[PDB]
């Protein structure tokens, strides 16, 4: 009986990364890979916390309105709903984008020096090659950068599901049926974590 | 004095009852192989445990249709057969939101209520999680099947509401 | 006329008794789950079975000590410890040499003997193979535990013979 | 409910090949990995037939005593027990040797074109590849120069476990450990045959 918090990062005015020409953000695909998960997790009997269930940003508008301002607020709230939520388990769900477009992979990351949130990257980094991509060799690796991610008291991880800089990657990430394929590869990873101990 | 001796048919439906309740048996199986040459000697100890088998498969989110969970013994089977997926996954050990045999069979500390047809069965959810709290079945007081279940939070709100429709047994 | 409303203890044991006997069950679930935003449903189809495992441990010969094979389901494992080896194979369906409920129990053709403190039962063993012919099973008239049980040739021979040692049941 | 016929090639006065000096045979080493097989078949509910059960040759002495003709009396005589058992299948165990030692690994026949136990074959030398050493890529070959293989109506396979020519290999034949280990990969392989169909 667990409580996992999805973080669907970015939203309203703050798309993420963007495709070459500009067609394609993070918001959407987060959105749509953190929906599908949320529905692999409640269906199998677990409480899913969102930060966002729609296209909007946890700001209000008080018209001071600086963008920075805007994204700082948005970061803010989603760490209070991380601090309040008595969840277990904190997944977040980005996208990348590199100016070298060779890049490919889904990658996953954990807060420097927290080992449970490392066990549970490498489970859905584990789930992640093998269900999504038996060709990529990617590691899991720390951060220390990622707000969302610092001090949570709770297994907490990062992932960047793949690169809107990589034209064939960015075809897959726009399509439904790849989206369920990673949100079952997390889903996979997190149960994998969750019956170890 | 003592009963009569049973006959034939007595003793074999006497026998027909008790194999048939057994729900564990054990014993020690002194085997003897006769083929072609020296019969051979064997000692096995038998084990028997009849054992709960639950399936979910989900059908409506059209995303989910098809996708299973199998709970066995130690084991759990999770399938997305849109690719052909399998994994197992050991159990620790309510197996899920849903289960009610064992217990509700199982009596504890347990609210009982009679109101307004139904049977009302509420017990608490130990791990003093804030989400999952208690459990509360109703029961149709008639066909004693399960009409619906709650979980609800530390401040009463329903988390998961199940309502069972279709509900057949033997 | 009619009986009078049942209190709130019978209606209950009444349904822990229905659900105890329960062997099978089945029914659609209609799943409400509320998060911290919109409600979602789901509807999941839960099966039950009641299923029966069992395990065979050879002790005796030593070079066997230890290995066993298990009945599940549709799963049959095979282990042999000394090398750490486990194999999983499908099970096409009496399971094993000494397995007497469900076809002692599920009653067919059949000779049923009383003869010097035995329940006497015997089968044909189908296939007509020459040397799995009949299955006898001998069990203790007042126990009703089993206390041998031979595979005999088609000549009469008992091919297999299993003595029931320590046999005891829940 | 199966019935299995093992065949421990050689005895009596027939060794098997024998180790460069002379000390090894085969006719002990096919005698203890079949009665090791014997016991797993049997501990599971199959039926054994052997062919041989201790240290003999199947002929009597009429004293005409041509060693070539001991050895055609013996082949005829298992050749009748196959013939006359109504079993389900015939598995001989043997060994090999040749001039070069530097040979090894357990090898499985058949007989030329019988698809069952090509079949058969094939599930034995996967199970003596995974459980025995994986080393070896040894794949079965058909023979039609066995007789005792030949015209059988049954699943009919003959397994050279070893060679005694080559020192390493005939170490391991003659300890009780690797021989069980053997009959152990003999045994899954029937199994996994007989769980197909
Ligand atoms: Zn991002
Ligand atoms: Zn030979």
């Amino acid at each position: 009986n667990k409580t996992i918090i999805l973080d669907a990062g970015h939203g309203g005015i703050d798309p993420g990364a963007l495709n070459k020409d500009k067609s394609t953000s993070e918001k959407d695909i987060n959105l749509a890979i953190t929906l599908k998960l949320r529905e692999l997790i409640e269906s199998s009997g677990g409480l899913v916390i969102l930060t966002r269930e729609d296209d909007s940003s946890l700001y209000k508008e008080e018209n001071n309105k600086t963008t920075r301002q805007k994204y700082n607020e948005n970061l803010k709230n989603r760490k209070e709903i991380i601090s309040n939520s008595n969840a277990n388990m904190f997944v977040s769900i980005h996208l990348n984008a590199f100016e070298q477009s060779k890049y490919y992979g889904a990658q996953t990351f954990y807060p420097k020096d927290k080992q449970d949130s490392k066990e549970l990257s490498k489970c859905i980094q584990e789930e992640l090659k093998r269900v999504v991509d038996k060709t990529n060799n990617r590691e899991v690796k720390p951060r220390d950068d990622i707000y969302l991610l610092k001090d949570n008291n709770i297994p907490s991880v990062l992932i960047e599901c793949g690169f809107l800089s990589n034209e064939k990657e960015c075809k897959l990430l726009t399509d439904e049926t790849y989206q369920e394929k990673i949100a079952w590869a997390i889903y996979i990873g997190i149960q994998k974590y969750l019956s170890v101990d | 004095m003592q009963k009569r001796q049973s006959t034939k048919e007595e003793v074999y439906k006497d026998f027909q009852k008790q194999i048939s309740d057994m729900n564990y048996y054990s014993c020690k199986a002194e085997v003897e192989v006769v083929g072609n040459k020296s019969p051979h000697n064997y000692v096995l100890i038998h084990t028997y445990k009849k054992t709960d088998n639950y399936k979910l498969e989900v059908i409506s989110p059209k995303h989910l249709k098809g996708k299973s969970i199998e709970y066995q013994g130690d084991k759990i089977l999770v399938k997305n057969p849109k690719i052909s997926d399998v994994v197992e996954l050991p159990n620790t050990g309510y197996l899920f939101v849903g289960d009610f045999i064992k217990n509700y069979l199982q009596n504890e500390e347990m609210k009982v209520k009679l109101s307004k047809g139904h049977l009302v069965l509420e017990t608490f959810i130990p791990g003093d999680n804030k989400y999952f709290n208690k459990q509360v079945l109703y029961v149709n007081a008639d066909t004693k099947n399960p009409e619906k279940m709650e979980v609800l939070d530390k401040e009463g709100v329903p988390r998961f509401t199940v309502k069972y429709k279709d509900f057949e047994y033997r």
